[PDB]
């Protein structure tokens, strides 16, 4: 429906929007340029949101997630990250909600998955 | 049993700053840099059971309007003529010609040498002088006021400085929340909002003691501030009709121009025909009084029911917070404003004349190391503004306070037009616990 | 054939030359420094080129295509875009001149391509669960 | 029963505009700016089966060319001694030793005062004009001043700087692509079969004159004529020739140029002495060779005009010097050359060189802009060139009268149709890799 | 081990420090970005640099049909023009650096090689489809 | 019987240049303009197995240390005053009031016209200044020395200039390589080395003729030059021990200023006060001889067991090539080294070296600009540190050789202090032999 249309909306209900989330991040110069300053403050701005882009491309890579909006994994959850109901998770509360609630335990998540993707490549070459 | 499942696209944000992009709908040097065109799309979405907080005293698009007009203003000046071939000693006497008694000693007729086209060549000339930009150096001798301190740079006559509505909008990765709550006081949680992907036009307005034409009220009278309480804080009141104003300089100026170089033109405020009197501005006075015990009936709901609102002029400091200014048809005015804070409130109709002086050169944005000479203006000039809000003050249980108009960092004007906006970063990704694993 | 040297070559001929083409997107020192215009309206220009083709892999990304130069998808194709021969298209239309055939559909496509991966998705997601 | 299928690396564009870069094959302005190195390599790619259209006078090249041009221009100017405390009230006399008749009262010796390191002295100098550059006061006939001190500041030019433009290759950024029009006998504005890709145009060198074209790339084949809208005498006429023409320029005067110090770290120059008969400037042509080429250029517009036209030449309508003469730099001197004897006949179905007078300027306005204004110091000795004339600007009077004669004259124009000549070649387009097509395939679902 | 943790390692036992290296590429105050012209330029200019390095880098894999794997089997064989090095120092006597070092003068045609292998394959399975 | 394998995240590097980032930990220019915090994690990594290749004369570390500098230096000058209006004819006397150590000349009283805030107004004052500053025209004319040639730009009084360790720091995908070798003598292939994402803090000082407030060495007293036998490369002496330095300008002072234009504000000299006295600096001379019986051993290690050192002054120049330099409270000192190398080596005792003052400066041995030093009041001290030393073998086969304090250009106290560092590029993609053909469906 738009952009952030789905922030109100349950993670469940909102997980069908993913596409239009991604969609935005990426969307009289002959006055401009000689205005040093606003040229080069703005050029930066443009620059800072590539390298965000770019970081979490590296990342979805890393834990083995590029090609996909939804990825599973073989990392476990933890109830020491949330001790919640699937059903309060995904069909009562927002991202917005629930994203704050495991702000702590990001970090550990993340290595997580870097090291499962990391034996999981390994494995397939040693078969091969 | 369950795993963790990672979800990109997720429509999240946490707070966040970052630079915007000023955008106009479409030679004015608003327009002239802030060339961007705008969208004609008012796009917004309503954020369906969201809430967000705002706190409009720490937002950061207030500071980063700031920075921007001091930058765009500076550098309209940058390839102007300079004045400092000029400052050289005056010979001023007093104008007596058609004089009326509240005019007086402000006017003087000095005369002084000035360089030529040639650099070998000089020239003798006339000019009037208004008092407030001219000192006594110790007798007839006078110089201009900043030529000790600072460079004086003529600003030049052809730029419109005249404020048009701007748009801010977000970079990619970044969106605008806004607050639609009709009674928000700039500091709470609220419950009724939407994106944004600019801003409404706001116009670059600058002003002292009373804020001129900015948004109204839906709501009455809001009286906000950061803290009531705290007795250092500026008081900001916006109003949800407005009052007009009426100010002139009734004087017809005649205008010249001498080369001082050879490209380098200096104008000079010649000559007056006909009678000189003070510039001046009208309210109604029933427009006025209505509006004060309206403020005052809402001031109480925070200072108490039995609470006396005495108002007063402002406590002191220089021109430029003792009167109310602003920049009619491109002349700097500096109003008295003892004439609208006399009353004390308890528990074809008259008008309220303000007495007004100009002044041409100015220390511009609070500044002390510039200043800038505004060529006169030909002719006779009028205009009518809204005062759309206050900027007040207060000075052991007396059930009596004090309020007075004043001045402040001009961020706190605009902190008004801005106090419904917010910027977020977004950030698409996070993960949540799934009943699935990842197919080995 | 080189960069481009299949541009005048048909829809199925220039088949196998996708790949020069995508190599060749992306590729005095104190003098580009001092002249800021000049070394501003340069770095721009590379940064643009870098947005540019961000996007196009971004929208592959979308699509379910990816890394891939060929891919087909679940999205029929509409009589409402063309009716020609499919050998027509193929071994006698020039890339180009195909372009000027489709005209104006780029959107209605890309909104199909991008629904129906969204969709494929998440039946892949139920069925795993 | 087909469904979409999805390409990326499809060899397709589409028209474009984009900045470009320029580089060089190595004191020299243009060398110092296109700093960057060429590729040897033409990376020319002849299609097959192509076709494409190109349209000259939309080309975005040309303003690029004189965007960045002058942008060089001015900063080449900036750091160099201002000479804003010379602008002053002048004392002349008219020169009346070694003048030929020619010459009578054109050179002037003129005296004045000026700055030095210290600001508490002064020294007092002696220099020659040329009349152009200087101005009666108000009217008194011993006092004048120069020209400018009523508009601008004039900056002299850096002495070791040179100006002397080189051939220089524009290249694509990545992600666009030039493609170039070898019909020879493409007149602009239209299709074109013989295409090919570039990375890099040729070498253009960037010779800025007014009336005459010099130094370009030659016309293969015959002399070609290329406008738009040729009814509509409001558009000027670019003549390319398919032969050259050599012109032989000249300052025939010893100049002895003599140097002061105006202020720390700041020197002056001026004309100081002059040894021989003095003489005005002087351009030759064979006029053999001019009225050949006169008489190709009348073959190709007679078919544009009728076969029974009378073809008549006539010199330029009145106006500033950049307009009425042949303005061009010689040896690093700005020449006006007296143009009219090119144009006095009428075509009608041992050289005896044809010698034009030219003036010499020192003060120099640029790029029909004003505001700005540059000092030209002069250059020792004797100064001789040799040039080949490769084009010529030319309009038409227009009108109807239907008398069969058509009028030409010398053309005024942009310096940007000077550049348009070479440019006609080329066009930018942008890449496009992605794109669609129809298949029986369907993506496999399981 | 950390970045770059051991580079004394063999091959073979840096294998599994292939994700450790993949995460530094993009791996008032700052008023003095604008305050000063040069300063800020330089330092952007270095960051476009790195992403462009890393861009190149990330599409040749995509080229190969490598994508986002760490490491990959491909079609082309080891050519016996190349140093006849024995296969057991080669994955645990030598160390990257060592190896590459003496591998360095083929990389270009074992590049042209991988980029010709995959563009076959995918046409051969759109032949399949 | 193999084929390829690609593997991304591989561990290896070409040498390569880039541009290094400026940081500072903790009105001061240098953490003005390198406003950029340090990491406060420290970060090393050994590299067991890992030898590389240094050349401490190759190293573009350096270069890029000048070319900043240099910028640095000039753009706080930029919005400072000019002097520009004050190269007029000066009236000057010499000055014997309270005359002490004879140092007759050296000062002189003059007096001239300045132009003030208003164009009409002109004041004659006064001023006090050294020799070095002026010179005479030919109760006579004389001008500023450097009024013919440039503008002289007045140093903004506000800003302090002192050295503060500087910290480069590399971008990603780059890396900074340093030998942690002891004896490592500035080339070759460095067998203990390790991986640094940051440099240690290096103090921007710049001086002639000795290296003050640099590293010392570990072990004993390292010389090094690009080539050892070829005596147009100066060698630089690497101290593991410091040698005190105590410099003074003993003079108490009263500064004045005027203004010279709208904001405009000129300092100057005004007078002195008390006794009129040379400047100096002072070092024990048994240490300098402990120094030099350190550094004569190593230069015998190159040349021979029984060979000749002959310590002898600099060769004639300017001031600024000739003679010792460096910044002191804000004063530009120039001290005669000579009294420093007088013996000859073979198999409280405080020296005090005379010192002049010099207030207009030109500097990075570039000429076309001047800097105006702005006067210091009351009395200057400070107490250095000597860490090593620039000279010249000054090329008979008698076996005695002459070393003379040649000095050096500013990369020499840079090549120093970044002499233990390399930069390379990170390069992940690599290819090896494998057993398998990639699996085919
Ligand atoms: C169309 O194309 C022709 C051919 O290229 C151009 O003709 C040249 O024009 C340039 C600019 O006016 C001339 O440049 C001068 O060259 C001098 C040296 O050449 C002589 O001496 C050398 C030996 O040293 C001989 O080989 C040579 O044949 C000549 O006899 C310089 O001394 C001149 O002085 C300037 O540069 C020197 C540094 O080199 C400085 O020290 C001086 O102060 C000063 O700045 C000058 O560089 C060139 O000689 C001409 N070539 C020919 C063959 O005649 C036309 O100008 C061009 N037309 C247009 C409109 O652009
Ligand atoms: C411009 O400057 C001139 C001097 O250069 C002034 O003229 C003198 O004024 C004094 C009185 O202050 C008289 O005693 C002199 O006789 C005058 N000299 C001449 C030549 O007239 C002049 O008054 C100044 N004018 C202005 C407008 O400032
Ligand atoms: C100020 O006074 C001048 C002088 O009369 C006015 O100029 C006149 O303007 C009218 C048109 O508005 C002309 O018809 C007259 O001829 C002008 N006067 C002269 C000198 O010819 C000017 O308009 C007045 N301006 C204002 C705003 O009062
Ligand atoms: C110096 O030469 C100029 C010409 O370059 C002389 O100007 C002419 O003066 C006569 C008499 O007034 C006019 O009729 C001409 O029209 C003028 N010529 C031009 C081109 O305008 C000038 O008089 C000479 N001066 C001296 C002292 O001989
Ligand atoms: C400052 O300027 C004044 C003049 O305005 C100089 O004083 C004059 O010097 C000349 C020298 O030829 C004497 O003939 C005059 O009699 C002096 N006039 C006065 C009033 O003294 C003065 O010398 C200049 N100051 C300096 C230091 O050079
Ligand atoms: C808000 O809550 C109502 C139920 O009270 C629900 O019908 C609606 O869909 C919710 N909005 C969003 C964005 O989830
Ligand atoms: C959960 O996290 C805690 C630390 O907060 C750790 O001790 C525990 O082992 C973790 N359990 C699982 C299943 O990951
Ligand atoms: C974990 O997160 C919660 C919010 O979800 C916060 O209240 C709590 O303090 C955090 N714990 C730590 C150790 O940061
Ligand atoms: C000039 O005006 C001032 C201020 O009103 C007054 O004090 C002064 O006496 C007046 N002088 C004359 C000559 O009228
Ligand atoms: C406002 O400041 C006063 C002190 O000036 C303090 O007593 C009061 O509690 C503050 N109010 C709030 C809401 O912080
Ligand atoms: C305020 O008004 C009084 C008169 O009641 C006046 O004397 C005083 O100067 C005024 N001060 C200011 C700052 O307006
Ligand atoms: C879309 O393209 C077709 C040709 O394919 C053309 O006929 C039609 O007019 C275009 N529509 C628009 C955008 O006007
Ligand atoms: C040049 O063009 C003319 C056009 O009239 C033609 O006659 C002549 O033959 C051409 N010259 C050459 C060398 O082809
Ligand atoms: C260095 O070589 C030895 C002997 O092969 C080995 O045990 C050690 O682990 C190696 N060092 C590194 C960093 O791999
Ligand atoms: C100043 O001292 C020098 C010697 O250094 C001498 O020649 C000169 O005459 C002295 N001048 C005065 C005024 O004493
Ligand atoms: C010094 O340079 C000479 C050549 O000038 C060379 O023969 C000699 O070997 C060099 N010495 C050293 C120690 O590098």
């Amino acid at each position: 429906l738009g952009f952030l249309g789905a922030a109100g909306s349950t993670m469940g209900a909102a997980s069908m929007t993913l596409t239009v989330q991604a969609r935005n991040l990426l969307s009289c110069q002959q006055h401009l340029l000689k205005d040093t300053h606003w040229g080069i403050k703005q050029l930066q701005a443009r620059v800072l949101a590539v390298e965000h882009y770019l970081r979490d491309q590296q990342l979805l890579g890393i834990w083995g997630c590029s090609g996909k909006l939804i990825c599973c994994t073989n990392v476990p959850w933890n109830s020491s990250w949330s001790n919640r109901n699937l059903s309060e998770i995904w069909d009562n509360m927002t991202w917005l909600q629930w994203d704050k609630e495991i702000s702590n335990y990001t970090q550990i998540i993340y290595g997580l998955l870097e090291e499962s993707q990391n034996q999981q490549e390994k494995n397939e070459q040693d078969l091969l | 049993n369950l795993w963790v499942t990672v979800y990109y696209g997720v429509p999240v944000w946490k707070d966040a700053e970052t630079t915007l992009f000023c955008a106009s709908d479409a030679h004015n040097v608003w327009a002239t840099h802030c060339c961007v065109p705008t969208d004609p799309n008012p796009q917004e979405i309503h954020l369906e059971n969201v809430t967000e907080e705002f706190n409009m005293w720490k937002n950061n698009m207030v500071e980063q309007m700031h920075t921007d007009i001091i930058s765009l203003w500076d550098q309209s000046l940058k390839p102007c003529v300079k004045l400092t071939p000029l400052c050289v000693t005056l010979q001023c006497t007093n104008v007596t010609n058609n004089i009326t008694d509240d005019m007086r000693g402000e006017l003087k007729n000095c005369s002084f040498n000035m360089t030529t086209e040639l650099r070998d060549k000089k020239q003798k000339v006339y000019s009037l002088f208004y008092r407030l930009d001219v000192v006594q150096i110790n007798n007839k001798e006078y110089r201009l006021i900043n030529c000790n301190t600072s460079a004086i740079t003529q600003a030049c006559p052809k730029v419109s400085f005249e404020p048009i509505p701007i748009h801010y909008c977000a970079p990619a990765g970044f969106a605008i929340l806004k607050c639609k709550d009709k009674k928000f006081n700039g500091t709470g949680p609220c419950t009724n909002v939407s994106t944004v992907q600019c801003t409404h036009g706001i116009k670059p307005v600058v002003s002292t003691q009373l804020l001129l034409n900015g948004s109204l009220a839906e709501e009455e009278v809001i009286i906000r501030s950061e803290n009531i309480t705290n007795n250092a804080k500026n008081i900001l009141v916006q109003l949800n009709e407005s009052v007009q104003i009426n100010c002139t300089r009734p004087n017809n100026n005649t205008v010249k121009s001498i080369r001082i170089g050879p490209g380098q033109w200096f104008y000079y405020t010649g000559d007056i025909i006909g009678d000189i009197r003070q510039a001046h501005c009208n309210v109604s006075k029933a427009t006025w009084n209505e509006t004060l015990g309206k403020v005052v009936k809402q001031l109480r709901k925070h200072f108490g029911n039995n609470t006396i609102i005495r108002f007063a002029n402002s406590s002191g400091g220089d021109l430029e917070v003792t009167t109310h200014s602003f920049n009619c048809g491109g002349e700097f005015f500096y109003c008295n404003t003892s004439g609208l804070f006399n009353s004390t409130w308890i528990s074809s109709n008259d008008s309220i004349t303000l007495p007004c002086r100009i002044k041409q050169i100015i220390n511009m944005w609070q500044r002390i190391g510039q200043a800038m000479y505004a060529p006169p203006i030909q002719g006779v000039i009028r205009c009518v503004s809204n005062i759309t809000g206050l900027i007040l003050t207060r000075d052991t249980n007396s059930t009596t306070e004090t309020f007075r108009p004043g001045g402040g960092d001009m961020r706190d004007n605009w902190r008004s037009e801005l106090y419904k906006y917010k910027v977020v970063k977004i950030e698409p990704l996070g993960v949540a616990p799934t009943r699935c694993k990842r197919r080995v």
